[PDB]
């Protein structure tokens, strides 16, 4: 199978053979060896370009509609620390009680697929997806796209989700260091890039002998 | 609070850890090879095992009830 | 003086354990079974088996005295 | 893969992870409740 | 014939026998049945000539784990001068050597451990190190936590570069046989290359940075404002300022008017009076004449080019008419196999580190290291240990050579047959010399302890008693101490101040050196550490010697090299292999040790170091009562042991309390170990019977069933808990008592 | 056929070949690692175009300044334009870390279709790269990839003037190569740029040269 590789010329890993979007056959360190933690990972990678996602795109539009003055909102970095209408810890506590159930319903399908398909409650509405990682039904797809039965159309629509979501983590982990070596926010640094590119960068705030 | 207290605490831990441990040894003695899992933990066996001593004591009166806890036919020497 | 009476009591219980070791065991164990033919006082049984150095009840005696040395003091 | 959760499962890895997570337990203790001679309750 | 050959991909990189615990062994491969598969596991775990019987893979194995060691060297490294940039007062030290305590260690606050944390000095808490390297450091030049910090970084890069060329010549490229075989090659690339070069980079190195920044330091020059080493190179006119030769570049190099450049390669004994260490100068003119000497040795060997020495020649050429065949036969040993080769140089290692050890106190090569008492003890102490170490194994590993490696084929009348055919005679001379020594010595010891118990001190070996001068020792010092006038008229000064000629240096109210007397107690103490060598030499030589046979055991060679006894006959043949003896030397070497440095640590307290005042007059620490008191046991036991221990224990409560703590435990831990010297395995064996009978009873009987530990096991084990707890109880007693009183 | 023994391995099939090699580093008895004998001719060809490349960039800015066709602000000597900023900088429109960044990835990627095409012969033409994986196949040997691009003009139609051509590469490679060699020492020893140097020896060729710039 000659599909694309990470790394042009060389040889795709036994364990990666291509069935799962995004296999681009990069794995040094062959940490996808063993299947059963394959799927594990699958599952994990998943679940952090999700968050990812939600995450950069909460942490830039934000920020750009301060900038351009339609927005108020405060800096990401600060946002902990603002007077909201309970005490952080209670929130939390909400938090931990809510993802309880919604994690223990992703757990139970991860570890048995199709065994929390039906509602508990109400034993007439059964989620209709057929792969661990994708629920499909009303609630997680209320548009249909994605149910479709056309070949090698649903590894499109997945690759598309796996990728700008590997691109959402990447630029995450960018604005946390970004807001911790430069303290200031993510469009102020893009804006100074823009601004000189040749001399606004990482080096110029270290102090080095060249320059 | 001196000493009462906190020994009954400690009781209750050594119980839970010693009663974990022969749990887990009756588990491997019937193996394919025991002396591999003596060296190399099972550590899903090990971390069932390590959750489930919460309730150590009910157990542990269980099997004395029960005759399962002691042995009778040991090797021993030239009396 | 209550931690030196129970080092005391350890020393009594230790001295008694090695004493009572040598004499029930004198006439035989798993590693030797037939001791009692070999009189009171000897020196092993060979490195076979492991090795059986210090092996008698005379050196359960040997091993007790410094024990009750020990605890004297 | 498998080989290397094999080795992570021998006696001295899994001894040294554990003891380190203990300690690192207890020090937390000791740093959030410190000089703790009698028990309270 | 000589040329680079490896082969491609020998060894597959993979994590299967990481699964495997006794891969390397066929026998230990097959799992455990009992626990004495543990400690066989890790005992043979290191010992590659055991599992195979080529050369290649052992020699392959050999070079990789060299790396392996290599990269664990440079973590230290790199470990030390992190923490000296990050956790130290280095700075405030460099600004007041005299009064800042080096500290480059610093505890966490959890349990009460505050206290550990001293008032060093310079604004600074953190515990008070003696290994030396601030010294070192401002002897390289070194003045801020910059220079640290690159140099840690660099050091994780060569840890890293040294890991990499491991797992790259094992796993991938693997030289061959006839790769490792070539002596004449290997001889001429590091003794030239490693040696030669490094001397002379590191002459360079000195020249043009450490000689201005060190005399700009002595000057007076705050450390802030003294220019970066570089500004010394991209500028000569500051270093033509300092020393006026450079203003002529290199024209005097190559036009041979090498004495033009007199003002920074001098030759001038003593001390730097500023500083208390050896002018720098001198150490430049000696790194760059041993650079010279050793890149000219470098050049002797024959190799591919024809000209040159052959070592096969050389060896079999030297033989005479009472030796028979001489040294021919000893290429083939050295060249076939890696424990002679090892044995050789484990002695000439820890030989050359006891040297060390001596010329180190004697001639302080750093700046404001010998008013510094702690380091000196704990450098001295320290070296003299680890080469009395070296020297044991040397003939641990020569023993087993012998035992396994020799071959009677090829060893017919060369030298080492005709030693093993009259070693009886050696054995019995040396056994009277032992004899002779210690009658003589410690007798006359106890003849000064009866005779002050008896109130008759006229009729003692002492200075005002009967005496005995050591006549030799003091002809040599004489003879050292005018040499700047007769045999070395060059020279300005003697080469240290320990000779009896010469005069005091004092830096910051301290006494550095002074010139040391020798009398009677010098002549017993030196007689005693005869006594003690001549008997550790006899018992490692009993044991290489007897290794293979004796009159009592025919053959002892087909036991092995580590072997318990064989068995209760012959009236008894408990350790009788070499192994044992080994584990006896241990002991002797620890007992001659302790006495050595117990003498360096009273002499220099007493003679040596101590405060001057005004008008010169100088008090030393125990105020010289080394000449009368050390003549008797008694005389020891109570003025030094006694005196000085009271340091250690009166520490609770301080920031020595750690020393304090570890003086206690090491004496646990000696008294510890005993229990394994003194017993034997029968008794633990039907003692664990009885305690597997009592968990049997409980159905939670271990599958790998429980074992008492092997005779050779119980013995390794006594004597590693006994050096461990003598060598820790010395340790702590030196370190409290010297860090309070110095 | 010429410098010392022919090595029994040196038949003389390499072009620039002539049987010097007194180390014996290309006896191909052993010859694993980064000695294998089909790397040291590739690696010798590489060093020497770069060298070639070197040279001659060292050398021009210095010569345009003297016969004026370029600024003399650019017309400084080749270590006084930042290469070594303890002794000479100059200011460009990006900082010389953020230009080190750059070339290092321009040339990363470079460098490692290079070093793929070297270790995969075939590849390099296969994956889609941006259009011009059609032009960027090696055709034989690695040092000597041609095509389309590489040799875009035609040169060495035929066998024995390519080997002619290639022996021409091999000696200005190596000749390159001392020449960079002697412009690092010469900057050490002179302070001044080669061309000054090789002013200087005209001049007055016996009072300037190595023996007498002993003294710096
Ligand atoms: C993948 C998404 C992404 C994008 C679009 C950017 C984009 C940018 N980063 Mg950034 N960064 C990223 C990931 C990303 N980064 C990650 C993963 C890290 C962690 C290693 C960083 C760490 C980082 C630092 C430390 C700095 C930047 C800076 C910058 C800006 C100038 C470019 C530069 O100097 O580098 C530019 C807007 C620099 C900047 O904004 O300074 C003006 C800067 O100082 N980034
Ligand atoms: C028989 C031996 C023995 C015993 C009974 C104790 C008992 C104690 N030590 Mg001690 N100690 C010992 C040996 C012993 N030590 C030795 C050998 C050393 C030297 C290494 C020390 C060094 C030492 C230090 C340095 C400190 C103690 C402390 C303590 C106290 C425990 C603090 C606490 O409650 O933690 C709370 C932890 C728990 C309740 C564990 C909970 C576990 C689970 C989560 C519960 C469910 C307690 C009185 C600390 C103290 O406060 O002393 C007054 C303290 O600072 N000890
Ligand atoms: C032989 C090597 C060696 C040794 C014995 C130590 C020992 C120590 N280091 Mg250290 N360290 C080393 C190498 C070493 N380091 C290297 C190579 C680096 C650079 C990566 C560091 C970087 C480092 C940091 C950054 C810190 C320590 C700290 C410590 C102390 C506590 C460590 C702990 O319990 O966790 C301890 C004294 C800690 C410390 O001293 O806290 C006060 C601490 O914060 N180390
Ligand atoms: C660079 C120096 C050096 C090197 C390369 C070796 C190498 C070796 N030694 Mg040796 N040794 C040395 C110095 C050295 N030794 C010194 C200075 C001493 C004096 C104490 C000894 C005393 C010594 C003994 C008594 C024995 C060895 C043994 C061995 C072999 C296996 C060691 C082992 O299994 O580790 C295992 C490591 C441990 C168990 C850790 C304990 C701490 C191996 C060839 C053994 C041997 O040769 O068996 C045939 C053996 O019995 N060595
Ligand atoms: C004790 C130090 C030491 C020694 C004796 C050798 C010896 C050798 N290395 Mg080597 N190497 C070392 C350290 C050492 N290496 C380190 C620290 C690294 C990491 C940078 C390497 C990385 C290295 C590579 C990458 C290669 C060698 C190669 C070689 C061989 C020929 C090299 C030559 O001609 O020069 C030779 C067996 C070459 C080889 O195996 O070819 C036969 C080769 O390709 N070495
Ligand atoms: C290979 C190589 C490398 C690394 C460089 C690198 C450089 N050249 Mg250059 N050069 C090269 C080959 C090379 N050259 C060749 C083969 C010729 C002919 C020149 C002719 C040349 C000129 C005429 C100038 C440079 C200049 C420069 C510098 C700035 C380049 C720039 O702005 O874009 C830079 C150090 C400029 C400079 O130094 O300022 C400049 O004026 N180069
Ligand atoms: C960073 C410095 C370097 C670190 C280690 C790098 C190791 C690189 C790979 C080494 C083996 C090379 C040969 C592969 C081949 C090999 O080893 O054996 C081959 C074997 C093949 O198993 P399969 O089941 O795929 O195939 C069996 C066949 O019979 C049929 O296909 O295993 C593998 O392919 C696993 C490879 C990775 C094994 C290690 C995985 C984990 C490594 C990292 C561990 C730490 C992770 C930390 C994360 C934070
Ligand atoms: C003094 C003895 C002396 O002159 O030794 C030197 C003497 C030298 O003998 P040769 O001249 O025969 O030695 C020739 C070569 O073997 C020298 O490498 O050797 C012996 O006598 C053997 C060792 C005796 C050791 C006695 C103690
Ligand atoms: C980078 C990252 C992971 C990177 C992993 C890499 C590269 C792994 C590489 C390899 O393993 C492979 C593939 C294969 C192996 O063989 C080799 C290696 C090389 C080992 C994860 C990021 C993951 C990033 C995540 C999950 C981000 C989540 C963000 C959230 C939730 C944000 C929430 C908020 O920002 C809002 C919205 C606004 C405010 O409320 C504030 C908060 C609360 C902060
Ligand atoms: C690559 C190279 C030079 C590259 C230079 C470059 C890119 C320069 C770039 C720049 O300058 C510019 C343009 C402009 C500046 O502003 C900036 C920089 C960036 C500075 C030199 C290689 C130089 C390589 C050299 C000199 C190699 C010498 C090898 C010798 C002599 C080998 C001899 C033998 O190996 C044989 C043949 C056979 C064996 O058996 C025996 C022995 C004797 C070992
Ligand atoms: C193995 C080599 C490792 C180190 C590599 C880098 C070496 C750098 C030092 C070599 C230069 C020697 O420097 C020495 O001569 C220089 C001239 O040549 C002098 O430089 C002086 O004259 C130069 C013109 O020639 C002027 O541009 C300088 O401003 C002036 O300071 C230095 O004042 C002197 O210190
Ligand atoms: S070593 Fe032990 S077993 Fe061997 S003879 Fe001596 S006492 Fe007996």
């Amino acid at each position: 199978n000659d599909r694309p590789l990470w790394f042009p010329g060389s040889k795709a890993p036994e364990w990666l053979d291509g069935s799962l979007p995004g296999d681009f056959g990069f794995d040094p360190l062959g940490l996808g060896s063993d299947p059963e933690l394959l799927k594990w990972f699958v599952q994990a990678e998943l679940v952090h370009c999700r968050w990812a996602m939600l995450g950069a795109a909460g942490i830039f539009i934000p920020e750009a509609l301060t900038k351009a003055g339609i927005l108020n909102t405060p800096s990401w970095n600060v946002a902990g620390d603002q007077q909201y209408f309970a005490d952080p810890t209670t929130l939390f506590v909400i938090e931990l009680i809510l993802f309880a159930w919604a994690e223990g319903r992703r757990w139970a399908d991860i570890v048995n697929p199709g065994c929390v398909n039906v509602d508990p409650v109400f034993p007439n509405n059964k989620l209709t997806g057929t792969d661990v990682g994708y629920p499909g039904g009303l609630w997680f797809d209320p548009l249909g796209w994605g149910q479709t039965k056309d070949a090698k159309k649903l590894k499109e629509l997945r690759t598309k989700e796996i990728k700008n979501g590997r691109l959402a983590m990447l630029a995450v982990l960018g604005a946390v260091v970004q807001a911790n070596y430069t303290h200031t926010g993510p469009i102020d640094n893009l804006l100074a890039h823009l601004a000189d590119p040749g001399h606004n960068t990482i080096f110029a705030l270290s102090n080095l002998v060249g320059k | 609070g001196e000493f009462v207290y906190p020994g009954l605490v400690f009781l209750y831990i050594a119980g839970w850890i010693g009663w974990v441990g022969r749990a887990y040894l009756i588990d491997v003695r019937t193996s394919k090879k025991p002396t591999e899992k003596e060296i190399i933990i099972d550590v899903p066996l090990a971390l069932r095992i390590m959750s489930k001593g919460l309730t150590w004591p009910v157990a542990a009166i269980g099997e004395l009830r029960s005759g399962k806890l002691v042995e009778k036919s040991a090797n021993i020497t030239v009396s | 003086d209550f931690l030196v009476h129970h080092a005391i009591a350890l020393g009594l219980h230790t001295t008694t354990l090695i004493l009572v070791k040598g004499a029930l065991d004198a006439r035989g164990s798993k590693l030797m079974p037939d001791k009692k033919e070999f009189g009171y006082s000897f020196p092993c049984d060979g490195p076979g088996r492991g090795g059986t150095c210090d092996i008698s009840a005379w050196d359960a005696f040997y091993l007790a005295v410094f024990w009750m040395l020990n605890t004297i003091g | 893969m498998q080989d290397v959760k094999t080795y992570l499962s021998t006696a001295p890895v899994l001894a040294t992870l554990w003891f380190g997570f203990l300690a690192g337990l207890l020090i937390e203790i000791n740093r959030f409740f410190p000089d703790a001679l009698v028990l309270p309750l | 014939e000589v040329k680079i050959m490896v082969e491609k991909d020998p060894v597959k990189t993979s994590f299967e026998k990481w699964a495997k615990p006794g891969h390397f062994s066929r026998t230990l491969a097959k799992g455990p049945n009992t626990t004495t598969w543990i400690w066989n596991l890790h005992a043979d775990a290191h010992d590659f000539d055991s599992h195979t019987n080529d050369l290649e893979e052992i020699s392959r194995k050999v070079f990789s784990a060299h790396f392996g060691q290599l990269a664990v060297i440079f973590i230290w490294l790199s470990g030390m001068y992190f923490h000296g940039a990050r956790f130290s007062n280095y700075e405030a030290w460099l600004s007041d050597p005299t009064h800042i305590k080096p500290s480059a260690q610093v505890v966490w606050p959890i349990v009460g451990q505050k206290i550990l944390n001293g008032d060093v000095g310079g604004g600074f808490q953190g515990i008070q190190i003696t290994s030396g390297f601030f010294q070192l450091w401002r002897a390289s030049g070194i003045t801020s936590e910059l220079q640290l910090y690159t140099t840690a970084i660099g050091g994780l890069i060569f840890a890293a570069l040294m890991l990499f060329a491991g797992w790259f010549h094992y796993h991938k490229a693997a030289p061959k046989l006839a790769w490792f075989q070539n002596v004449e090659s290997m001889l001429n690339h590091h003794l030239a290359g490693l040696l030669g070069l490094g001397s002379l980079a590191w002459a360079g190195h000195q020249v043009h940075v450490s000689l201005p920044i060190n005399r700009l330091l002595d000057a007076g020059v705050d450390p802030k404002e003294i220019p970066l080493p570089h500004e010394f190179i991209l500028n000569r006119d500051l270093l033509a300022q300092l020393y006026p030769s450079f203003s002529k570049g290199l024209t005097p190099f190559f036009t041979l008017n090498w004495s033009e450049y007199s003002d920074f390669l001098t030759f001038r004994g003593g001390l730097n009076p500023v500083t208390g260490g050896l002018w720098l100068t001198d150490t430049a003119h000696h790194h760059l004449a041993i650079a010279v000497l050793f890149l000219v040795a470098g050049h002797m060997y024959r190799t591919n080019f024809g000209i040159g020495h052959s070592m096969k020649e050389i060896l079999e050429a030297h033989k005479g008419p009472f030796t028979g065949e001489g040294h021919k036969g000893l290429y083939e040993i050295l060249t076939t196999s890696w424990h002679a080769q090892l044995a050789i140089n484990l002695a000439m290692l820890g030989s050359l580190t006891i040297i060390v050890a001596h010329h180190m106190y004697a001639m302080p090569p750093y700046p404001y290291l010998a008013t510094d008492y702690a380091t000196q003890l704990s450098l001295f102490t320290h070296h003299m240990w680890i080469g009395g170490f070296l020297v044991v194994g040397a003939a641990a590993h020569a023993a087993i050579f012998m035992v396994r490696d020799y071959d009677p084929t090829t060893q017919y009348n060369n030298l080492l047959d005709r030693v093993l055919r009259h070693r009886d005679a050696i054995i019995s001379h040396l056994n009277w010399v032992c004899i002779f020594l210690g009658f003589h010595s410690f007798g006359l010891y106890i003849h000064n302890d009866t005779m002050s118990a008896l109130g008759r001190p006229q009729d003692m070996f002492s200075d005002t008693a009967i005496q005995l001068q050591p006549v030799f020792a003091q002809w040599i010092q004489n003879t050292h101490a005018l040499a700047p006038s007769l045999t070395a008229p060059n020279a300005t000064a003697s080469t240290s101040l320990t000779w009896g000629g010469g005069d005091l240096v004092a830096v910051g109210g301290k006494v550095a050196l002074l010139p040391i007397p020798l009398g009677t107690a010098d002549f017993l103490v030196h007689h005693i550490h005869a006594f003690t060598i001549h008997v550790t030499v006899l018992i490692l030589l009993k044991g290489v010697l007897f290794a293979r046979s004796s009159r009592l055991i025919p053959d002892k060679a087909n036991l092995g090299f580590r072997f318990p006894c064989d068995g209760p006959g012959r009236g008894g043949t408990c350790q009788v292999s070499a192994w044992d003896h080994v584990f006896l030397g241990l002991f002797w070497m620890y007992n001659a040790i302790s006495v050595v440095i117990f003498h360096f640590s009273w002499k220099m307290q007493s003679d040596v170091w101590g405060s001057i005042s005004d008008q010169g007059v100088v008090t030393h620490i125990t105020g010289g009562n080394f000449a009368q008191s050390s003549i008797t046991i008694n005389g020891w036991l109570r003025d030094f042991l006694w005196a000085q221990a009271s340091q250690v224990i009166q520490s609770y409560g301080s920031s020595l309390s750690a020393y304090g703590l570890l003086f206690l435990g090491a004496h646990f831990v000696w008294a510890f170990s005993l229990m394994f010297l003194f017993s034997g395995r029968g008794y633990w064996q039907e003692l664990i019977e009885s305690i597997v009978w009592a968990h049997n009873k409980l159905k939670v009987a271990p599958a790998i069933q429980p074992r008492a530990l092997s005779i050779v096991q119980g013995r390794a084990v006594g004597v590693a808990h006994y050096l461990l707890g003598g060598i820790a109880t010395t340790w702590a007693f030196f370190l409290a008592r010297i860090i309070s009183v110095g | 056929f010429a410098s010392k023994q022919s090595l029994s391995y040196l038949d003389g099939t390499l072009p620039g070949d002539y049987g010097f090699d007194p180390l014996g580093l290309m006896d191909p008895e052993g010859a694993g690692g980064f000695i294998d004998p089909q790397w040291l001719p590739y690696a010798e060809i590489i060093n020497g175009r770069f060298a070639m490349l070197g040279a001659a960039g060292a050398i021009a800015p210095e010569v345009l300044g003297r016969i004026g066709l370029i600024p003399q602000e650019t017309a400084i000597p080749w270590f006084q334009s930042g290469v070594i900023p303890p002794v000479g900088n100059y200011s460009y429109w990006a900082d010389p870390y953020t230009l080190f960044v750059l070339e290092m990835a321009l040339m990363g990627f470079a460098e490692h279709r290079r070093a793929q095409d070297y270790y995969k012969p075939g590849s390099m033409g296969k994956q889609y790269f941006l259009g011009l994986e059609k032009f960027l196949g090696g055709s034989g040997n690695p040092a000597y990839p041609g095509g389309p691009i590489f040799n875009f003009l035609g040169f060495g139609k035929n066998e024995k003037e390519l080997q002619e051509l290639k022996v021409k590469e091999v000696k200005n490679g190596r000749l390159a190569m001392m020449a960079v060699l002697g412009y690092f020492t010469q900057a050490i020893f002179t302070g001044v740029g080669p061309f000054q140097n090789l002013l200087d020896h005209l001049a007055d060729p016996v009072h300037n040269n190595v023996l007498t710039n002993l003294k710096i």
